[PDB]
């Protein structure tokens, strides 16, 4: 349990950072198309 | 009990790419843009629409994991603006129709519009009544059936190059009968200016054309206009001709 | 591999829970493992928090 | 028992995005931006207050639906003794919201999402469901509110075209009487704006459209 | 108004819940059809004169599993069969089978697979049969 | 006392929406923008400095209603042995707001909201707050048409004297906008419409 | 490790201006609206379409360069002993984009913006050259629209038709024969062949 | 049950197995026979002298038998 | 006298038609439900027809006594387990009397030891591992 919780401690946090990173890039991604269509 | 947290956590990652596919259709459509929709409940709609249409099963792990993510976003945005410019076809030709009818009668010569907004709202509503959103959702449900990611599909360039004249030849033949009557009336007035020299028939032309431009289009507004609206709506069967996967 | 040589000293005190030298060495083991485990837990935590701060700044 | 509080607070945090999608606030907000846009006014009437006046009518209609949830869920016999009866209890608690979604959503647009979700679920071999399910079977709660929110965008734009009409009939005759004179180099919207405001204040569209929307959900006497 | 001379059920695109409820009179017990097994359809002219023999044949041609526990008839499709393995610390399998035979829940199509005098066995069947066998097995060791 | 600490905080966090929707700030903030759109100006002066003076102007005639709820709720008899007598006491406090709202709301519309005289019982506070805001936006539109009206005439008269000469291809916005604002500063219309706007609610 | 996240996030924030100034979107966006101004109808084809098409076309040129950058950067063998030895490797990732940019810009501003090759010297020389390249193609497309109005206003002087407005007559004539020559599919593909091997 | 008639649909029938620590099934079934809640359509399946049995039926009958069996183990 | 006429079926429609000649229901997995078949078949000796088809098509199947589970061959898993205070011979005598003994996938290991090796379908391996570990806790 001290090694299993520790490897699940990283395993939750890195996948939470990955889902926030993939959602912030989608927001700046489509927002760049929005401003380029307004030009 | 780790998989219960992972099932919602694979979902919220899958909806981000689902947002990146279907977000630039909510900018293009006339009844869905930011001018008609606020900011606070917009982003609630765009997520759960892509959640109800996402092709892979939700509990499974997505295949997005560290393949190539920044160019993947530019793939999904490029196919999103492709689906936007195809779905906004009959509103674009109808808004182009009203700009010609506005421009021929005068009333736009302050450059060198409300009427063209009126047809664009009208073809938005008559498209929205019979069916409408069922075929608007069906083409993005088929786009995931023919452009699944980690396959690099593209908007298929060699039929894209005829897109501008494809709406242009639909614009001119739809604006055909009223510019012919306005033009024949102008030269018919010009022969009267040749028969009476100090008439200043240019001033009379603004007074008479605005009555003609609504009168001639009143004869074929009812029985002729609204069926071309349903004819020019882009249907899902032609989705194969605009895309192809690269490996 | 610290938990191995943690887990190899508990059994001789289990067989003999009255040796004074062994429980002295066992306490000398276990308090040092207590100092190791929360140190690793607190140190991964800052590497998560500062990684969350960048996306908090740029969002 | 303790995690029932976790389910309550987790429901509590996701509340205003449910008001953003699930309720009828989406009908009032859109038509109120449209009556601002059709008049030509851009910033006024300062839509931070127009969210509030559109919210208060939606709460005024939604209150009898949400009130039965409190009296149903503050019952002292929520806790059952079996695992399937306890999952049955939250369904029959959620049924008063769910048939409200059934009454006001579209038929075929709801029907499209079950066929679209099943072929994702199992595969193409699942046979399609027709209209005839409607007499016995209920759809899921996550296949309704997409098709609900699209159907309400359809109805709000249906309302928004109609009162957009009596202003553009004004905006064409002003652009024609100015071209009846030789006044081609003149901005017609600055002459059109008073008589656009009169045609809404003499008609008093606020105090009959506001009654019209409450008549589209509830009745009087 | 309904002219046919004999007796029978005619199904036109019935959806397996309205079909088995029509058999729920010749069978004298109510029928409970599951949620996944109600998406299949059947049409044709049928007749019931020994439905306990007709249900066995149609549960193999359509692909189904059924169970009768003395009060109702449960019907599931074939892809919902679940399995379990349990250990008994202080009672035998032959002691538990006398409880099932004497009570009346013993099913000879889905018997219990295990050694005759041990604590472990292997049970598999319908989802209403397995969660009963497991629940009574873990409610006799705690009693003894 | 501890639960009243919630409601005291709950007013304060909800103040910029009640002041956004339940007072005459909506009428002041609406007429102060269409006077700019009447003059043909876009970003002059701002949306900030017009909201500031509209906020202080609305804070004059609204402060005595807010002031009496303090001195009424400072009194020592908030301890009551009955549930309903305290419910009566808080009902007796809000009558300063109720008498303000009924004066400027429509009785037929609040009767409509009441379905889904007034001396024996007052109508409920949620039944008339939209009816008040919907009455103010209508009256501000009606008064907005009036002061819009004289600037149309200066917009028309210079376009007709330019069309009286041959110069028809000449943009009259560069000439009318000088003549627009001298009509508003020789009238000194700013110092007088704020007067009659104050006098519309507060007597002299 | 985490310092790579700042650069790989700042690219997304600064992407709308690299498209605005660094790529062939400058050349593509100008000549479309210029030949629309040639025809005189300012809201057909309704400039959101012109920015919708020219964005997809300028996406098609930049897209192999973007895939070529992270194919090379996927190799994690970048860490070494010297601080400049890892610095030259990141320059090797950018020469794939730089070779696009050195091809079109002239040799006059690039050393002028290095004494006062570097990357930052090339972008304003690029967009200034592309604007200069946009005008001479718009002029050659302009002349056949300044001969067709010239003949129709001449025939009115050939008859007794001096006093009527000629733009209300010439503008449908200029539009009809332009779409009858199918010119909108001509000048688009005549531009995309310059940058890439299209199709 | 003697005061009203409850009616459910067939897909709501639930079942349970409950263990009596210190009371036989033949005594609890005589409590049901003496009260009036004995329904011969849905009887109690189990061994005649044991503590475990299997019950199934309507939800108002199952939630009465389980509650009146766990309120008869606490008295003994 | 009997037989199925397959025209582009999907191996779940197909093997349920054989579930009458075989006296047990057949359960096919969802990765093995994508392959298709055509042809005129004839169910006269199905225990050899299922064996011949499972090797030509590429499949693994297991019959425990109530049903026939069919997986595709790429889902075969394996595991090694060790028994503390019981040998291999009493566990194999348990399976011979319990009817769970499959001669196509036997148990590989030393005849008097605790460690052995097992591989097969995921319903056979998950039963053998749990039954092996549920005897050592009882002893």
């Amino acid at each position: 349990d001290p090694k299993e919780l520790a490897i699940s401690q990283e395993m939750i946090s890195d996948y939470n950072l990955y889902v926030s990173m993939v959602s912030t890039l989608t927001r700046k991604g489509v927002g760049a198309v929005e401003t380029l269509l307004r030009s | 009990f780790y998989a219960l947290y992972f099932e919602i956590h694979h979902l919220v990652a899958s909806a981000a790419l689902g947002f990146a596919r279907v977000a630039p259709i909510f900018f293009f459509l006339p009844f869905l843009n930011s001018g008609v929709l606020s900011g606070a409940p917009r982003n609630a709609i765009i997520i759960l629409v892509a959640l109800g249409v996402w092709p892979h099963a939700l509990n499974e792990a997505p295949p997005f994991l560290s393949v190539a993510m920044i160019p993947l976003v530019l793939q999904e945005a490029a196919v999103g603006v492709m689906l936007g410019c195809l779905l906004s076809w009959p509103f674009w030709v109808m808004h182009a129709l009203g700009c010609i009818i506005d421009n021929q009668r005068g009333a736009t010569l302050s450059s060198s519009s409300e009427m063209a907004n009126f047809l664009n709202m009208f073809a938005a509503v008559v498209y929205l009544q019979n069916g409408g959103l069922v075929t608007m959702v069906d083409v993005l449900n088929k786009s995931y059936q023919l452009c699944d990611p980690m396959n690099e599909c593209t908007p298929s360039l060699p039929p894209l190059l005829t897109f501008i004249n494809q709406v242009a030849q639909n614009a001119l033949v739809l604006a055909s009968p009223v510019v012919l009557v306005l033009l024949l009336s102008e030269v018919f007035l010009g022969l009267l200016s040749r028969f009476a020299p100090q008439m200043n028939a240019f001033a009379i032309s603004l007074t008479v054309k605005s009555g003609i431009a609504v009168l001639i289009m009143l004869l074929y507004f009812s029985p002729v206009l609204p069926d071309n609206v349903l004819r020019l709506s882009f249907q899902a069967t032609g989705l194969s001709s605009w895309f192809y996967e690269r490996g | 591999n610290l938990q191995t040589q943690v887990t190899e000293a508990l059994d001789k005190l289990a067989a003999k829970p009255s040796d004074p030298a062994l429980l002295a060495a066992y306490q000398s083991k276990l308090s040092e493992y207590n100092l190791y485990r929360n140190a690793q837990s607190n140190t991964v935590k800052v590497f998560k928090d500062i990684d969350a701060a960048i996306i908090q700044n740029f969002r | 028992n303790d995690i029932s509080l976790i389910a309550l607070l987790a429901f509590s945090t996701l509340l205003p995005f449910i008001i953003a999608s699930g309720t009828c606030f989406v009908k009032f907000s859109i038509v109120f931006v449209m009556v601002r846009n059709a008049l030509g006014l851009q910033q006024i009437p300062s839509n931070m207050t127009l969210n509030g006046v559109a919210l208060l009518l939606s709460m005024f209609v939604m209150w009898p639906i949400m009130h039965d949830a409190y009296v149903y869920f503050e019952d002292e016999d929520v806790t059952f003794n079996d695992i399937s009866s306890l999952s049955k209890h939250v369904d029959e608690g959620l049924d008063g919201y769910r048939d409200y979604l059934i009454k006001y959503s579209d038929r075929e647009l709801v029907q499209f999402f079950e066929n679209a979700q099943l072929k994702r679920q199992y595969g193409e071999e699942t046979e399609t469901v027709k209209r005839d399910k409607d007499e016995i079977e209920k759809p899921s709660i996550f296949a309704l509110l997409p098709a609900y929110a699209l159907s309400e965008i359809k109805s709000a734009f249906k309302i928004g075209f109609y009162l957009y009409l009596p202003f553009v009939v004004v905006d064409l005759v002003v652009s024609s009487v100015l071209l009846a004179l030789g006044m081609m180099m003149m901005s017609p919207v600055t002459i059109s704006t008073p008589i656009k405001l009169v045609l809404f204040v003499a008609l008093d569209g606020w105090t009959l459209l506001s009654k019209g929307l409450i008549l589209q959900y509830m009745d009087i006497a | 108004k309904i002219p046919v001379t004999g007796s029978g059920f005619v199904a036109k695109d019935d959806s397996l819940r309205t079909f088995f409820d029509a058999m729920a009179l010749q069978l004298k017990e109510p029928v409970i059809v599951s949620k996944m097994a109600a998406r299949k359809k059947i049409t044709g002219n049928f007749e019931f004169h020994d439905p306990n023999a007709l249900l066995e044949k149609l549960s193999l041609q359509l692909g189904l599993i059924w169970y009768f526990d003395g009060q109702a008839i449960y019907i599931y499709d074939a892809s919902e069969m679940r399995n379990a393995v349990v250990s008994l610390r202080n009672v035998s399998l032959n002691e538990f089978n006398n409880f099932l035979k004497r009570s009346g829940l013993y099913n000879k199509n889905y018997p219990l697979r295990g050694d005759n005098r041990k604590g472990t066995f292997y049970v598999s069947g319908p989802p209403v049969y397995v969660d009963m066998v497991v629940n009574a097995a873990t409610m006799m060791d705690k009693q003894n």
